[PDB]
């Protein structure tokens, strides 16, 4: 399922900004 | 509304032109614990000696700020924060600097980030999501009326207060701008296509970001995700969105109008501005005045045990605050 795919990805924690 | 916003813009302008500086000093606070870390600095829970009140103190290492070329951004953050005043906006109490750091002392929001609750619980019911969404809508209506763009909406930057209401924090990428801007900044999952395509953008990006937030809250995961930011940009640019089975028809309709790649059709950026969103079916049961006044029944109220309780925040590696004997970057941060 999409949820299972999300939980297995490397981006489930606090996400940091991207900058110039 | 136009009656109220008009008065707000006046107080904002006075403070925007003549900002306050050096309203406190380090030795008036007792550092307690870290509440959160960020790409830029750390935020600690502190206790003000004379009053006994708790505050969240954001610490910025000047040298680190310079390395990452965030000088102008840091100056915007401080100048904007000390000028705004809205119910759902974190409040700056004091601000100061010493040889090595820049400090911003805000009101402490003990309810924790929306992020933690969202990930613990899985997802919020539509009525639950709508409650938060409404607050962001009014908040963006205020900010945009002052020519400001937020640019960093996400659950990590939203705090839940003692009454169960939202408090937006982190004005790191906030900017006052009439016309368009070009900085590539924000969080990958929340970036609007205009940004990634480097074409110059406006307020419209905040509305797209609202779409991502609502989607994340209701689904429990963002509309576009992958393991590497580059793979994420590809998804955002294609504009292909898929909704969970449990998503109501009204919610899907709103979302399609906020997650609109064509900024000439995106809700929030049309003739009726913010009204296309307020009048939309999904918000029909929403009493706008009630929420602004905080008279609504909050769906979820975090449990806090007295002042100073940090149980709603994760634990972080404590790091000693260092103050050099020599002044660092004095000219660059003069106005701060
Ligand atoms: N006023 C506040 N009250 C309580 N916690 C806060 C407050 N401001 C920030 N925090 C915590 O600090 C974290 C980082 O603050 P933020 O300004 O977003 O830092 P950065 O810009 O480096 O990301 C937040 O995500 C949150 O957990
Ligand atoms: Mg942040
Ligand atoms: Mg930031």
């Amino acid at each position: 399922t999409t949820y299972a795919d999300f939980i297995a990805s490397g981006r489930t924690g606090r996400r940091n900004a991207i900058h110039d | 509304v136009k009656e109220f916003l008009a008065k707000a813009k006046e107080d904002f302008l006075k403070k925007w032109e003549t900002p306050s500086q050096n309203t406190a000093q380090l030795d008036q606070f007792d550092r307690i614990k870290t509440l959160g870390t960020g790409s830029f600095g750390r935020v600690m829970l502190v206790k003000h000696k004379e009053s006994g009140n708790h505050y969240a103190m954001k610490i910025l290492d000047k040298q680190k700020v310079v390395k990452l070329k965030q000088i102008e951004h840091t100056l915007n953050e401080k100048r904007i924060l000390q000028a705004v005043n809205f119910p759902f906006l974190v409040k700056l109490e004091f601000s100061f600097k010493d040889n090595s750091n820049l400090y911003m002392v805000m009101e402490y929001v003990a309810g924790g980030e929306m992020f933690s609750h969202l990930r613990r619980i899985g997802r919020f019911s539509e009525p639950h999501a709508r409650f938060y969404a409404a607050q962001i809508v009014l908040t963006f209506e205020y900010l945009h009326s002052l020519d400001l763009i937020y640019r960093d909406l996400k659950p990590e930057n939203l705090l839940i207060d003692q009454q169960g209401y939202i408090q937006v924090t982190d004005f790191g990428f906030a900017k006052r701008v009439k016309g368009r801007t070009w900085t590539l900044c924000g969080t990958p999952e929340y970036l609007a296509p205009e940004i990634i395509l480097s074409k110059g953008y406006n307020k419209a990006v905040d509305w797209w970001a609202l779409g991502v937030l609502i989607y994340e809250m209701a689904a429990g995961y963002p509309p576009f995700f992958a393991d590497q930011p580059i793979q994420i940009y590809e998804k955002i640019v294609s504009g292909k969105v898929r909704f969970p089975s449990h998503f109501s028809s009204d919610l899907k309709d709103l979302l399609r109008n906020l997650l609109q790649v064509d900024l000439t059709k995106r809700f929030g950026n049309l003739k009726n501005g913010v009204n296309d969103i307020k009048n939309h079916k999904w918000f029909a049961t929403t009493d706008w005045i009630a929420i602004y006044q905080r008279k609504v029944e909050a769906p979820f109220i975090p449990k806090f045990k007295g002042p100073g309780d940090t149980s709603n925040f994760d634990d972080y590696e404590e790091e000693e605050i260092r103050v050099s004997i020599n002044e660092k970057c004095g000219k660059e941060f003069t106005e701060f």
